[PDB]
């Protein structure tokens, strides 16, 4: 399975999600520079619409554990 | 390890595989419970880095927090930098090299690297240092897996 | 393997069976699962080319990886030999033969002769030229075999 | 079972296939030039009409990895 | 088996059980399968013709095979025989005698004999000869088990 | 789970309600004297009406033992 193909679904919980998320990216060898574009893009982008909102109200600069406390909820 | 040998040396010798097995089923029993912290460091004496970073890779599942460690790692190695900077001058041929937070996780080192440091008079506890790091994170962890 | 023995110098020691049938039913049970690398590394710490094939050739099934397995090593054996071309004129009484893709792969080595490149000094290491080939085949193996 | 009795079923992967192959290939003991020459031959010409006409398509030159991405939908 | 002790001699031991069992569980297990012979291999190093003997005898089911394995080890003992004529005369007070292919079967030896020849200088290998035989008689069995 | 939503149920032993306190006490990180504070406070606190009442009739001073067999028959 392809990393692109990587996404949450409407009941799921983001945390389980997000397991699922750096496993497949633990199969991919790219720079990591990549992989950083990679984090802060393709993970809230396949992110479900309640929690994608969540994920908007963070701003930049946020963290793993934030992330994790903040969508947990939904 | 580093253990020391019968003739009264301080040499390595190679992590046993039923302790390898012990680490993982600890895991696989126990995911984040407390008791996986006295359990690490019992099973940590004496280890190494390199092996330290072993067990860290050996493990399967738990991704999350995997990640959320990895990164607790590196904050607490950019602050050993941090704190700790280069030493004036160039590198004695008569010494060898102060490490770094990275030497300390075990990236930048070499095993014989590794033994040099722990074997040397007066020896330094690059071990420990990670040690704390990987309790420090297994506190956040285990704060944030409480529910 | 080849360890050091407690009077201070290396001699070749045998692989144990539990460490035989750890490296079994890691296979059995993760099968293509990328913790298979860390462990692999972890089982093959001192270990010979000949050691090296008694694993690969103990698999049972999963052959048609481990046909592109067998082919990834020979491909990387035969840049081996095409990046090191053969050394000049005849071999010297005083001194001992430069391995081929061949002897790394321990096909055409001797274990007396594995002993001596890795123990002689300078030593080569022959061990950690197969153990990239091994690794990388696996990455070619995980990323095919990811669904 | 013979090494010419082996081939692929209508509906069988070829992946569970090559697996069979390379398992009784590994009981036939023959010189390497020979199990070459089986390699390339019996391999295809027993593999099933749709992914026969796939690797067909590869062209010869070709690798194990990229026959066995190749028939993966079929 | 005989093997090195620490002092720098080699020395006869006692195989162990679990490897005992562990040769059980194999044939248990994957019966006439082609990674048997590898199996094998790493467990009868250092082994005598005596503890082969024992291997053999102690398997259970398959008699067939084994029978056909039997046939095998004379078929080849009687080729040994052959090919290798008795020598000239008397045997020498200061030698020792040269084997036959019961000798090698184990049959007409005794161990202290097969340790003199083993670590007797220059050493025969007995062993690595009958391993043939076995290894020979094992393509045969796979070859026609095989379905 | 917070140690605020740690509470005994209307029919729960005192006793498997005081063993789910020392495990999320367990994983509380606060200074000894907080934690001090924690056990004489909300133990009781959050303790059922019944054995609330038992346990109003020991007074201060009271030791484990004696609140463990205090609550027993409720």
């Amino acid at each position: 399975t392809s990393i692109l193909d990587i996404r949450q679904g409407p009941k799921e919980p983001f945390r389980d999600y997000v397991d699922r998320f750096y496993k497949t990216l633990r199969a991919e060898q790219a720079s990591q520079e990549v992989k950083n574009w990679m984090t802060e893009t393709l993970l809230v982008q396949n992110a479900n619409p309640d929690c994608k909102t969540i994920l908007k109200a963070l701003g930049p600069g946020a963290t793993l554990e934030e992330m994790m406390t903040a969508c947990q909820g939904v | 390890p580093i253990v020391q040998n019968l003739q009264g040396q301080m040499v390595h010798q190679a992590i046993s595989p039923r302790t390898l097995n012990a680490w993982v089923k600890v895991v696989e029993e126990k995911a984040f419970s407390p008791e996986v912290i006295p359990m690490f460091s019992a099973l940590s004496e004496g280890a190494t880095p390199q092996d330290l970073n072993t067990m860290l890779n050996t493990v399967g599942g738990h991704q999350a927090a995997m990640q959320m460690l990895k990164e607790t790692i590196n904050e607490e190695a950019a602050e050993w930098d941090r704190l700790h900077p280069v030493h004036a001058g160039p590198i004695a041929p008569g010494q060898m090299r102060e490490p770094r937070g990275s030497d300390i996780a075990g990236t930048t080192s070499t095993l014989q690297e590794q033994i040099g440091w722990m074997t040397h008079n007066p020896p330094i506890p690059v071990g420990e240092i990670y040690k704390r790091w990987i309790i420090l994170g297994l506190n956040k962890i285990v704060r944030m897996y409480s529910p």
